[PDB]
DNA sequence: CTAACCCTAACCCTAACCCTAACCCTAACCCTAACCCTAACCCTAACCCTAACCCTAACCCTAACCCTAACCCTAACCCTA
DNA sequence: AGGGTTAGGGTTAGGGTTAGGGTTAGGGTTAGGGTTAGGGTTAGGGTTAGGGTTAGGGTTAGGGTTAGGGTTAGGGTTAGG
């Protein structure tokens, strides 16, 4: 009745070092196609973007989803802890000067 | 048709914890998907609406990775590869 | 066989020198050709600028029961508006302080 | 000094009519008018150097109202690029109707 | 409030609240005018330093240790504390970027 | 004469009161006692970047004297902007 | 109409070159050519834009080697800063000598 | 026929376009005069970099 | 919320004017409760612009 | 800008008291980590189409480019608010 | 700022032209909300020590008032870039 399952903590560990030995990409292109459209649509109608304008976006997306997860985490571990919270968000991006 | 959201949802949460796997995070709260998809909305709106800028500048209608190359530019962020 | 020289300023309705903007605008090695209304445009946008900037420092001495604008009602009143504070946030004002925020922990029980 | 000496330039007559138009029986200090001249300068170069940034981009060689209008919008924030941007058209039409 | 011992805490309550609404220097001019030479003499020996210069170094070098303890007193509070640390000092100039 | 030139005490030149009430104006109740060498370690860095930079602003022109133009043009590059001290 | 369309301006060929010159057996991808072009782009402008900034400081109007070494100076950080100027000046006098 | 066009390359033994980088000076509106040994030093520290970076 | 208001006000006890103090406080509170008036309690200091002395 | 005293007068700096606050267990929560399997899903694959892009092709207008002449801007000087 | 001339960059225009949009569709992919449980988190207590408080006596900085020596831009000029 044991199939020895992961206790947390080892596949997290050996999640992270999978992803981060890795150059693919995680967030999915269609769904943030439809997101940068609904959000061009508040500025000008009938607009087509284009192919790499949005593959650059989703880039910079996620180097700096990256880096504040990173700057997160440092805090949290600061805070001698090692979950995040929201209140670590808010202090990152107050410090940052994101907050202005 | 087309619902808003259906957009902030696009985030999937799968998606922002492979994100901060790869970040460096073991644990990551429940409130923090949230708060990630707000921030990100923003960040994409501020890089929208100067593309938008640019192309009416440009007397155009489309967005060019050149545009939005010289939009992240403009605040800081340079990225190379994609355009020259 | 002039007639008569009337300011570029007057026939603007600005107070801003238009004459000035534009020769450091071709001075300025920004472009080889320069359109004449944007030295205008120019010169009424820092105008607008200029006086926003006044009337909020003259509000500031105003409630400080003073008549001159010192450095520490303009940065009083930089720092109390939220697009002026947005747009010189890389700025740091001589000869003036910070407002006196207190956070609730440093409180006293 | 002026042994054959050079004049330098400054922004001081404008601010000081700027001032006594927005508020009456006021006064101002030499230092709040250096900054002022600053922030003039400084916001000055800001909009020129974008203004040719732009002009650049659209492998254009003449930097006009609707590139310093662009350059206004991109700097300046959220209301006050507004009020800046009508101004600044109000301005340009009083041009076009009397010189 | 006896004039032998005041409560620990209060008074630099009321020093905060008295040195928030002064523009004056607080590093003296004397001792930083020397520090400015001392580190002028590994570059290039014989300079002619202006009254001015001193001036606006201080004014800079003042202002950047005030953002500075504001950021670090902002990064204690963080951890249930009231008390600035050499460790927070750390991570407050490496969220900013400038040791990174 | 002055036989005697400036040392390395400098850096010890700033005192723990200079230190202890430019941390309280910004907001800081309880100033650590390990901080007051990690603050002059930290603006001996900062007075540094400034320094060779004005150096070598006033070396292109091949002068002797350091002006506050050149101070305020090395720090508009490094990040900061002074208003009032300077043209 | 015709053709004759744009021609697009790359140092894609003194990449390949420097490249053959450092390691003549390793490659080079497309988008790492983009990247160096890039890079390149960004560093020329970024020192022209110096030395653009101290001519107009400085009253001048022309801008010689020595303009383009501080800039070089001021942007590059220590070594690489000093190799850039050695490989300058030795550049600037074997053009004065032959 | 002005004789041969004598490669500027091969006479400042770098590997980089010092011709287009005078160009680019030219054209850029950075200043009205663009001197002859500044295109060679761009070049020159240029070459140095990529030649850091690739190795 | 009244419990805040009496913690700030150094006492341990809770009050009506502190209960007043903390529903004027809240925006949520006094939009809810808007035609009630809490007895044995006073309004909020707020002095316009206008009555301060030049 | 630097070099050289001066003379008081704020600055600094050791030097005990006195809290008080910050770190170490500690227990009690508590919350996110970890399968999981099934129902969206989207990224593919070609293909139209279509509307914005784009490449010539004059040409015309508007900014440059010089004088010269008003003309305003900028140095000086005391004094009073 | 005005007064008068010119040439080069906008500018329109239309015929090509091209890349983005839109299309189904379908099938491995992927999300993702279940449930569950284990490790992490936080106030609570506790205690002691580390800076607040005090404070005054030596230390030393702020004008102050000069000369005197560095040092640099002002004028002119010319030939080379």
């Amino acid at each position: 009745k044991k199939p020895h399952r992961y206790r947390p903590g080892t596949v997290a560990l050996r999640e992270i070092r999978r992803y981060q030995k890795s150059t693919e990409l995680l967030i999915r292109k269609l769904p943030f196609q439809r997101l940068v459209r609904e959000i061009a649509q508040d500025f000008k109608t009938d607009l087509r973007f284009q192919s790499s304008a949005v593959m650059a976006l989703q880039e910079a997306c996620e180097a700096y989803l990256v880096g504040l997860f990173e700057d997160t985490n440092l805090c949290a571990i600061h805070a001698k802890r090692v979950t995040i919270m929201p209140k670590d968000i808010q202090l990152a991006r107050r410090i940052r000067g994101e907050r202005a | 048709r087309k619902v808003l959201r259906d957009n902030i949802q696009g985030i999937t949460k799968p998606a922002i914890r492979r994100l901060a796997r790869r970040g460096g995070v073991k644990r990551i709260s429940g409130l923090i998907y949230e708060e990630t998809r707000g921030v990100l909305k923003v960040f994409l709106e501020n890089v929208i609406r100067d593309a938008v800028t640019y192309t009416e500048h440009a007397k155009r209608k489309t967005v060019t990775a050149m545009d939005v190359v010289y939009a992240l530019k403009r605040q800081g962020r340079t990225l190379y590869g994609f355009g020259g | 066989a002039r007639a008569k020289a009337k300011t570029r300023s007057s026939r603007a309705g600005l107070q801003f020198p238009v004459g000035r903007v534009h020769r450091l605008l071709r001075k300025g090695n920004y472009s080889e050709r320069v359109g004449a209304g944007a030295p205008v445009y120019l010169a009424a946008v820092l105008e607008y600028l200029t006086a926003e900037i006044l009337e909020l420092a003259g509000n500031a001495a105003r409630d400080n029961k003073k008549t001159r604008i010192i450095p520490r009602h303009l940065q009083l009143a930089i720092r109390n508006d939220e697009e002026l504070n947005k747009l010189l946030g890389r700025v740091t004002i001589a000869q003036g302080g910070v407002l006196p925020n207190i956070q609730a922990v440093l409180l006293p029980k | 000094k002026k042994r054959k000496r050079s004049r330098k330039e400054s922004y001081s007559v404008y601010v000081y009519k700027v001032l006594k138009q927005v508020h009456p029986d006021t006064g101002i200090s030499s230092k709040a008018m250096g900054i002022m001249n600053s922030f003039v300068n400084d916001i000055f170069e800001r909009i020129a150097g974008e203004a040719s940034r732009l002009a650049h981009y659209n492998k254009r060689s003449t930097i006009t109202s609707r590139e310093i209008q662009t350059a206004v919008r991109l700097l300046l924030p959220g209301e006050l690029a507004k009020h800046a941007v009508s101004e600044g058209t109000k301005a340009v039409t009083k041009y076009t109707s009397a010189k």
